[PDB]
RNA sequence: GCUGCGGUUAAAAAGCUCGUAGUUGGAUCUAGGUUUACCUUGAAUAAAUCAGAGUGCUCAAUACAAGCGCUUGCUUGAAUAGCAUCAUGGAAUAAUGAAAUUAAUGGUUAAGAGGGACAAACCGGGGGCAUUCGUAUCAUUACGCGAGAGGUGAAAUUCGUGGACCGUAGUGAGACGCCCAACAGCGAAAGCAUUUGCCAAGAAUGUCUUCAUUAAUCAAGAACGAAAGUCAGAGGUUCGAAGGCGAUUAGAUACCGCCCUAGUUCUGACCGUAAACGAUGCCAUCUCGCGAUUCGGAGGGUGCCCUGCCGAGGAGCAUCCGGAAACGAAAGUCUUUCGGUUCCGGGGGUAGUAUGGUUGCAAAG
RNA sequence: UUUUUUUUUU
């Protein structure tokens, strides 16, 4: 049974980036995947992505630019508190100077960069560098 | 896989519990027989009576008579073989001697060539052994 | 290879496709009104029907209902509607 | 160690294979596991042929043949040296060996 | 509540005769005081009055039926065969 | 089909059409479909049998299309929905044969088996349409009344 | 080992399935140009200790002091940081509620989720009950034969002129369904194969049919579960534990041969274990090429052939990555760890032993 | 056809 369209997308999305791929395509699409991939865009790891209708869930093509190491989910979408955000930061990604953490908070979702910015915590969506 | 769920700490919990007891170090130091078992009664040290002087052969590949000793334990009577470190110790030690006797260094295991020996000799008559075979003191 | 057009795919390639893995799901089956010598009365029919499918004043049977497509009676002609 | 990929038999998608006595031995052994031989020889050695054609009743007569299948377990047919052992790569081919 | 865990009808014997004559007796106790479907009437109100004599109490019809049950596995693979004969 | 307790992973499904809307060829009108839905439930078919008939000879695709309404709504506002729903019914008529089979062949142990997985799909389904208040609160499936009551 | 372990072979996937608690649960409602849960900020929150600011106790551990003028004096430090409750703001994520005189009167869609219906010269050693047939084994009858037959490495025990063994033709019993028969099929697993009839069930495929989240995994709980074994009743052909003989041997309580008892078979109950093995839990998802195979479908040619055809199986050889390696298209997508969930392991023994509990007629689980 | 063994440490 499918639980986590997210984890299933980020999977897909990795599998495509290694083998060198130059489209993938995600089944089905929600709110949460689209916010995932316009931060990724935002920050350069993938180009445009495109979300064909079916009167259904949907699903997307998303372009990938060969620059993503790694885009994983984190479950369960623990609470982060603004405290706490420098000890997640440290553990989950490789540096301090590249990587984002992606966060769902009351604002939106948004990486962790702005999150510490607006001083807000929230739940952990995943990460990607 | 474990449980990864946002609302599985009990369960998260009690599996860990339940399994910390297939674990030989926290059994040991849980079981709750551990004074009941341990001659020292969980001690470091004890004082005893020596019983008799017996000889111990010692392990393969290796050949010699250990000279151990037997004492009766004061503070519960229990008996245990000890072992009377240095060459030529095993004289100071007289039958019906008060020796202080302490674990041999394994934590209630045999060390080396000495086959079911757990603890060496301290002390005897309030002198130390160490002291006797250094020429230190003399037997009282 | 890498590169392939998952946004356009290939007509072909689209109707060599199982009707689920489409890009957008599209039916294999299709309504066809029939025509049967004598009465010649048009009757709207769906391919893969499991009923028999009679006449509604000659009474006589249309289709043979099928694994798959309906088989349409010896004699019987048919025409995709739109 | 697991020496072959298919646990010395033939059974897929299958449970049980009921088994067969071997024909020297009359060892139990699965279908899929024994060794199976199908001979078809002359009902005559080969030296004899003449001898029996020449003393033939009729004018023209064809000699009959023997048909047997032959079942044998894996001691049996090893030390029969029906099948033999091979090297760790050859044993992965699973074309018959030239007759 | 359940009087007896596992006696049953045969608890009347007390402690008496052993236990695998007692076991091997309840199974046929239970049976010849069973109430049977009857296959005229259809309701259950087949009762043995004697060993192999069966009354329905609704339709008053008299069976010849077994010891302790009202028909027997013989009984019904004879009925069978006959029938089956019958038929081809 | 699925897998609920069997291992098939099916991948056989209807796959509706993109177009929401009725063909231009299709003139049955939205009332006219409704009326003949009321027809077939007075003949004593069911949902799924009306469907089909009216896919296979009237030419009707999607109900839900052309009435704006799925089948069972327009029966239940025309007041003639069932006591039971059409697939507990079927579930609990499954059951009954297989009992009734067992009755006669006592050694069927595969009979056994399936009633079992029959029967806890009834109870599956029994709760949730106890919980969406389609069947009384005390509704209970009994092996003994469910012959007449599927009857 | 939550972060953060491992379970094919090193210890470790329950035989298999159903199932309550628990855990976890698809997409979808203002983008643009009522409740909770959660997060932010405050409030209430003894010292000593820990961190930490200041300060030449001669340094330090400490301590909480002290430093300046000039006398009648001034100024000081002894900071600050460190579940539940209340309030404030935020409205993503995750739950939860609303409607079956006017107005657009009020039902999100129909999951490459799940269930149910409908189709089929449908598919199948799937299950059950009856029934038909076949040689073979054994026994026995009739007829012929004439002295060996059987068995082994070689023999012997054994059978044989009371005429065996061998032939031909019958008769009877019980068991078993050869060849076809396969990297074939079906079933949850265990398992399943002579013909036919009947009974209920089911897969896959087809589907512009129906319901609309009804789902996944599952402590307790429950069904099924090879062989042996136990109880009762029938059968007792073959084979055959135990037993008895003949061999072999130093011995031979064995391997080999002969005669056999329980059993092997049927019916109704027990037991619940197997190297019950793929030594790999279940559900979902992604990652490679090739040509074969079983079932159904679509399109053509003449049951067969073709379609680099579509699904679903069961595999094999071109295999990224992985692995201690053997090897694995999963045992990969894991230090770049994190889809959900159940069970299990923690150096080797003692030991699956003792004791207690429970199940069983017992054996034992 | 038969064919059992090979003290301790190094």
């Amino acid at each position: 049974v499918r639980m986590n369209v997210l984890a299933d997308a980020l999977n897909a999305i990795n599998n495509a980036e290694k083998r060198g791929k130059r489209q993938v395509l995600i089944r089905p699409a929600s709110k949460v995947i689209v916010r995932f991939l316009t931060v990724m865009m935002k920050h350069g790891y993938i180009g445009e992505f495109e979300i064909v209708d079916d009167h259904r869930a949907g699903k997307i093509v998303v372009n990938l630019t060969g620059r993503l190491n790694k885009a994983s989910v984190i479950s369960p979408r623990l609470n982060i508190r603004l405290n706490d955000l420098e000890k997640y930061t440290n553990t989950l990604l490789p540096s301090r100077q590249f990587g984002y953490l992606i966060l769902t908070t009351s604002a939106g979702i948004m990486d962790h960069e702005e999150a510490r910015r607006k001083h807000l915590g929230g739940k952990i969506l995943g990460f990607f560098f | 896989g474990k449980p990864k769920g946002l609302c599985t700490a009990r369960k998260l919990k009690t599996h860990r519990q339940e399994q910390r007891w297939n674990d030989k170090r926290y059994k040991k130091a849980h079981i709750g027989t551990r004074w009941k078992s341990n001659p020292f009664g969980g001690a470091s040290h004890a004082k005893g009576i020596v019983l008799e002087k017996i000889g111990v052969e010692a392990k393969q590949p290796n050949s010699a008579i250990r000279k151990c000793v037997r004492v009766q334990l004061i503070k519960n009577g229990k008996k245990i073989t000890a072992f009377v470190p240095n060459d030529g110790c095993l004289n100071f030690v007289e039958e019906n001697d008060e020796v202080l006797v302490s674990g041999f260094g394994r934590s209630g295991h045999a060390v080396g060539d000495i086959p079911g020996v757990r603890f060496k000799i301290v002390k005897v008559a309030n002198t130390s052994l160490i002291a006797l075979f250094k020429g230190k003191k003399e037997r009282p | 290879p890498l590169a392939v057009d998952l946004l356009h795919p290939e007509p072909q390639r689209e109707i060599r496709c199982h009707k689920l893995k489409r890009l957008v799901q599209h039916p294999n089956s299709y309504f066809m009104d029939v025509k049967c010598s004598g009465c010649f009365k048009i009757s709207t029919v769906f391919s893969h029907a499991t009923t028999v499918v009679v006449c509604v004043g000659c009474n006589t049977v249309l289709c043979q209902p099928t694994r798959g497509k309906a088989k349409l009676t010896e004699g019987c002609s048919f025409r995709k509607k739109q | 160690t697991f020496k072959r990929r298919n646990h010395g038999r033939n059974k897929k998608n299958r449970g049980h294979v009921a088994f067969i006595r071997c024909t020297n031995c009359g060892r139990c052994c699965p279908k899929d596991k024994a060794i199976k031989k199908f001979v078809v020889r002359n009902i005559v050695e080969a030296a004899a042929v003449r001898d029996i054609g020449d003393a033939s009743a009729y004018t023209q007569y064809a000699l009959p043949k023997l048909y047997h299948k032959l079942h044998y377990c894996i001691a049996c047919a090893i030390h029969s040296k029906v099948v033999r052992n091979r090297s760790r790569e050859a044993r992965r081919d699973r074309n018959p060996p030239p007759r | 509540a359940k009087r007896t865990k596992k006696v049953g009808i045969v608890g009347k014997y007390g402690t008496r005769y052993g236990a695998s004559l007692r076991k091997m007796a309840k199974k046929l106790e239970v049976a010849q005081h069973s109430r049977y479907t009857c296959s005229f009437c259809g309701k259950e109100a087949m009762k043995r009055k004697a060993t192999g004599i069966w009354n329905c109490a609704k339709c008053h019809k008299v069976v010849a039926g077994g010891a302790y049950v009202y028909g027997t596995v013989t009984a019904a693979t004879v009925r069978s065969t006959i029938r089956r004969l019958r038929d081809l | 089909m699925g897998r609920m307790h069997n291992p098939g992973k099916g991948m056989a499904k209807s796959a509706i059409p993109y177009r929401r809307s009725v063909p231009s060829w299709q003139k049955m009108t939205a009332e006219e479909v409704q009326d003949q839905i009321v027809k077939m439930a007075k003949k004593g078919l069911r949902p799924s049998q009306i469907g089909v008939i009216l896919r296979d000879s009237h030419g009707v695709g999607q109900v839900r299309r052309l009435a704006g309404n799925k089948i069972f709504r327009i029966l239940k506002s025309k007041g003639m929905a069932p006591e039971l729903p059409e697939d507990l019914y079927h579930l609990v008529k499954k059951a009954v044969a297989i009992r009734k089979h067992l009755e006669r062949s006592r050694k069927d142990i595969d009979s056994k088996y399936r009633l079992i997985l029959v029967e806890s799909r009834i109870h599956r389904l029994a709760r949730y349409y106890k919980t969406k208040r389609q069947l009384p609160p005390t509704w209970k499936y009994e092996s003994g009344t469910a012959a007449s009551l599927v009857s």
